């Protein structure tokens, strides 16, 4: 899971 | 909210000095790809590095 830009 | 499931990594370029791996986002398509820092992907390591192996493998 990751903060997408 | 703003989290979502990576599922690949599919290129990397420096840009002004910033290291960005272009992400496929599972569910999504291609148009939805983004450039992403390395310091997103801390959590899903083991994605980058299957990416960093194929372009090693590539070169060779």
């Amino acid at each position: 899971f990751a903060l997408k830009s | 909210e703003d989290v979502f499931e990576v599922e690949k990594i599919l290129d990397m370029k420096t840009e002004g000095g910033k290291v960005l791996y272009k992400v496929r986002w599972k569910g999504y398509t291609s148009d939805d790809d983004t450039w992403e820092p390395e310091i997103h992907l801390e959590d899903c390591k083991e994605v980058l590095l299957e990416f960093r192996k194929k372009i090693a493998e590539n070169k060779a």
